[PDB]
RNA sequence: UUGACAUUGUGAAGUACUUAUUCAAUGAAGCGGAGCUGGACCACGUUCUAGCAUUCAAGGUCCCAUUCGGGGCUGAUCCGGGUU
RNA sequence: GCUUGUGACGGCCCGUGAAAAUCCACAGGAAGGAAUAGUUUUCAUGCCAGGUCGUACUGAUAACCGCAGCAGGUCUCCAAG
RNA sequence: GAUGGGGAAGCUCCGUUUCAAAGGCCUGAUUUUAUGCAGGCCACCAUCGAAAGGGAAUCCGGUUAAGAUUCCGGAACCUGG
């Protein structure tokens, strides 16, 4: 039945003032301010979420290694595999049609 | 000869980006330049 | 079991606004909420977003159309007129 | 008396347009060398809703002729235009829905929309949903073109003016009754502050020329001449006739 | 009527080599103990040579004409066949099933393929094979 | 804040030139279903991280304590 | 009548329905004729033609969508492309169809 | 709102011009005239496909004084400097 | 079960429901580069620094405004059986 | 809400990219000294405007008559170099 308070000066329930209730090693309940959840990067062509890419706030990508931000393929962290497949098939067939 | 190849560019409408050409006829000159030229005319 | 005799989708308005006005809204409400065939993939997966915007659930393709139907009668006539005049300038 | 309602709107304080959610001004491309001599191909990226506008808008991407990049154009979408469609604009464009052509390069009876009044003003006529322009004549010697406007008027336009083949999408919108005051409220919430409207006969004489009296009535003819001054032009201005 | 032969040139569609041109060396139509599907043993290009003009000196031309090859077992569904052909008798013996599943034998095959590709690029022939696909 | 489960890397940390202090903690915990055993933890204070090695066998614990470098400040309990 | 000719090969010949199975038959050289629905996307349509050109296979373009091609074959589902492995008691392969 | 005068010039006959003035657009890019090539006065690199298009441009040719490169013409016809 | 967060969905519009700073990926291939030698500080570890102003307390039937220690007025979070 | 400009006898008014010659970061060239000189890049063209919008990074225990996510102990993290 322990009640909690905000730990900052903002007294309103905005998107940047969300809290979670946790229990401390001291045995009491205390509010825990939580950052807004991240959004997965999306494919450039179809707009679907990219597989194999970490989900973080924009500034946090500068701290992680490059292996978390790309895929070992052309357009790795930009376009998904299916859209890359469509690009290659279209490129080959159109250029062949140009010759004929 | 066995490595170099000839790849002419197409500069027609809708084709490759246009090359750099002399645009002295279309230069937006300063105001004082235009006045002294238009005074002559 | 049949729930309403004639109001259909306009039963949400109760007894308000007049029977004639509710009848007019009923005809257009059914069309804008209907499901339409897609001309690109052949499936019955085309529904309306905002007015004049029609998007297929499959094949992720959007077509500009009428306010409450995919294709208006006036637009169908225009396609025939453009087609007839197009063949008179190339052949 | 005091300044009447229609006079106060010119100051533009609370009567300005609400343009926060607008996608952008809908215009054709700038008339350039490719447009006036050949054609240039563009690709429709998406068709999106625009706040305060019944007709949908189309986002079309063209390539820049003079430097390596892409250029974004906002068009008013015609019926039948779809995402992924190629759009051809220029003097030598084909006669297909969505293509932009000069009015002098299309046959008689062609249906067009977003028509330029003068070459290069980027579309002035037939922009609302379901509206179009009919081309009804050519004057090759005078380089003029006769067209019919949505209001029924006949206008003579230069043959170099451009237009888009087809009819503006979203037609039939006004056939559905609003059915309640709430939907009228949300319609004008994204246009401007012109709703609701108070009748002049319900006001006092200080407020409106129709105000006052022990009965609610106008008291003089509501047909007002063209030569009247501000504060007097309330009612039917320069009416040629009245009645049903 | 069958085009999946030992000289057909194909384009890889998936797998870190998507968009890279390749030539079939040994096809296996009716699967195997591993890879229970139609597959081919192929050798391709991982780093295409750069464009060379007459202004480049002898020192820079050699650096720009280097080719980085690779060997891979690829499913038929992940290949896009073409109409071009390329002779494989110069390195057919080194690219095989025994070459794979062994780290030492993989590199020995690749350096053999590298020599054949570079000599093919010199005295220009199969120019389409050595031209990087743009996509 | 970091745990290591290899003795070989533990001795490398004790001579990293930035380590000056260490502590030994003895815990009396119960195993799954047997008699109580003494558990010892070796904690190395690095510049950025604290490394903890935990071993449950007292026989090997005694050897590791002796093998610690003589120039390292070791805190018992 | 293509519909009647296509019906006869169903009950006496060996056919193949669907894009993936048609491509597999083309690679193996067992295909003799492919029928493509009108509303097939051009990119897929051009890919099938390129495979057919390599395998020397005749191509026929059906005058209907995938709904209509499925009905002609005699199925209750849509078919985008039909591959003919061997004709039965029909002469579809030697005529305009 | 209507007339007069000023802004306010140029040519013809019983409307014509341009330079003043006015309107509009473009980070003033292709205007006007001529000349090639083709066709029958017109054209003179782009239309199955949601790919791609950028490093004074490759090539050809003429110079440097050989070194890792640089400089002209052509590629991309001339003429008039009236941005349209 | 209560409060709250979140996921995949569904209904609604002539209403389709901000901007910018800032961070990252890819396309591209200008340059830079090895054999008695170089390059990566997007792998690990190690070194230094992080200024200025606000921070007490009331937040109301007594700390704010209504001439006042005035039954009025004044935005919001936590919520036991 | 300045500047460039146009109004107004004038206090001042209009307008915010506008009929403007509107500005500076990668380095090459120099070992006279510090930046003159050479290709290119970019033309976006003041500034103000949120202690509830956007936003790099901290937690637990203890401590005062009155201070703390700010002090003490321990354990972390970010940015710039
Ligand atoms: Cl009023
Ligand atoms: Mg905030
Ligand atoms: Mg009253
Ligand atoms: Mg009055
Ligand atoms: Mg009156
Ligand atoms: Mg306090
Ligand atoms: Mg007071
Ligand atoms: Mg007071
Ligand atoms: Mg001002
Ligand atoms: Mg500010
Ligand atoms: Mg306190
Ligand atoms: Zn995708
Ligand atoms: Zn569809």
């Amino acid at each position: 039945a322990q009640r909690v308070t905000f730990r900052r000066r903002n007294p309103y329930n905005t998107r940047s003032n969300k809290i979670k209730v946790v229990k401390t090693p001291g045995g009491i309940l205390r509010a825990q301010h939580v950052k807004k959840l991240a959004t997965r990067p999306k494919c450039g062509d179809c707009g679907s979420a990219l597989q194999g890419i970490s989900t973080l706030r924009p500034r946090q990508y500068a701290t992680v290694s490059k292996t978390h931000k790309t895929v070992s393929r052309a357009y790795g962290g930009s376009r998904c595999a299916n859209c890359v497949k469509e690009r290659i098939i279209r490129a080959f067939l159109i250029e062949e049609q140009k010759i004929v | 000869n066995p490595l170099t190849h000839s790849t002419p560019k197409n500069f027609g409408i809708g084709q490759a980006v246009q090359p750099k050409r002399n645009l002295s006829r279309y230069v937006k000159w300063p105001e004082y330049v235009r006045v002294q030229r238009q005074k002559k005319i | 079991a049949k729930r309403t005799k004639k109001v259909g989708i306009t039963g949400k308005y109760g007894v308000r606004y007049g029977s004639s006005l509710r009848r007019q809204v009923k005809k257009l409400e059914i069309q804008q909420h209907a499901r339409y065939d897609c001309s690109f993939c052949g499936k019955k997966t085309v529904k309306r977003g905002a007015a004049g915007i029609w998007t297929c659930s499959c094949c992720k393709k959007t077509v500009a159309g009428g306010a409450y139907t995919v294709s208006t009668a006036a637009a169908a006539t225009v396609r025939s007129t453009i087609r007839r005049l197009r063949e008179m300038v190339e052949a | 008396g005091r300044v009447i309602r229609n006079q106060r709107k010119g100051a533009g304080s609370i009567f300005t347009s609400h343009t926060r959610l607008r996608q952008g001004a809908a215009k054709l491309r700038t008339l350039d060398y490719a447009e006036r001599h050949g054609y240039i191909r563009g690709i429709v990226k998406q068709i999106v809703h625009d706040s305060g506008r019944g007709a949908p808008l189309a986002k079309v991407v063209f390539r820049d002729p003079y430097k390596y990049r892409l250029r974004e154009e906002i068009f008013i979408a015609n019926e039948g235009v779809h995402t992924g469609q190629f759009i051809y604009a220029g003097k030598k464009a084909s006669l297909n829905v969505g293509n932009v052509l000069p009015l002098g390069s299309v046959p008689e009876g062609t249906i067009v929309s977003n028509v330029e009044e003068k070459p290069g003003d980027r579309g002035a006529l037939a922009r609302a949903s379901g509206n179009y322009v009919i081309i009804i004549g050519h004057n090759p010697d005078e380089n003029k073109t006769r067209v019919r406007l949505p209001s029924g008027a006949k206008k003579v336009i230069s043959s170099d003016a451009r237009g888009v083949i087809g009819v503006i999408a979203g037609g039939g919108r006004v056939d559905k009754p609003l059915l309640k005051a709430g939907r009228a409220f949300h319609k004008y919430r994204l246009k401007r502050n012109s709703w609701p409207k108070t009748r002049g006969v319900a006001m006092n004489p200080v407020d409106h020329p129709h105000g006052g009296g022990n009965h609610q009535h106008i008291g003089k003819a509501s047909t007002i001449s063209r030569g009247a001054v501000s504060g007097q032009k309330a009612g039917l201005i320069a009416a040629r006739r009245t009645g049903l | 009527a069958k085009f999946l032969k030992a000289g057909k040139v194909a384009v890889v569609v998936r797998g870190r080599y998507a968009g890279k041109k390749v030539v079939i060396v040994k096809p296996h139509d009716e699967g195997s103990k591993s890879h229970p599907f139609g597959h081919a043993l192929v050798a391709g290009i991982e780093r295409y040579p750069l464009k060379v003009t007459k202004k480049h000196g002898a020192k820079k031309v050699a650096k720009r004409t280097k080719i980085k090859p690779f060997i891979k077992v690829v499913n038929y569904n992940h290949l896009l066949p073409t109409r071009y052909t390329l002779d494989v008798e110069a390195f057919k013996s080194v690219v095989s099933t025994e070459t794979f599943e062994q780290p030492s034998q993989r590199e020995e095959a690749k350096k053999v393929v590298k020599k054949a590709f570079e000599e093919r690029h010199q005295a220009g022939k199969n120019q389409w094979f050595f031209s990087k696909l743009r996509f | 804040a970091r745990e290591i489960t290899d003795i070989k890397q533990f001795l490398e940390l004790t001579r990293r030139a930035d380590v000056k202090t260490a502590t030994v903690k003895i815990n009396k915990k119960l195993n799954k279903a047997g008699k109580p055993f003494r558990q010892t933890k070796f904690k190395v204070r690095g510049s950025s991280s604290l490394y903890t090695l935990v071993i449950n066998d007292a026989g090997k614990a005694k050897k590791l304590i002796q093998s610690l470098p003589p120039t390292l400040k070791v805190n018992r309990l | 009548s293509i519909n009647q000719k296509l019906a006869l090969v169903i009950k006496s010949g060996k056919y193949t329905l669907g894009y993936k199975s048609t491509v597999k038959s083309l690679r193996q050289g067992k295909s003799k004729l492919i029928i493509i629905a009108a509303n097939t996307p051009v990119l897929r349509k051009s890919e099938l033609e390129y495979y057919a050109m390599l395998s020397k296979t005749k191509v026929y373009y059906f005058q209907g969508g995938n709904n209509e091609l499925g009905t002609a074959v005699g199925k209750l589902f849509r078919v985008g492309v039909v591959s003919i492995l061997e004709a039965g008691d029909s002469d579809i392969l030697t005529t305009l169809a």
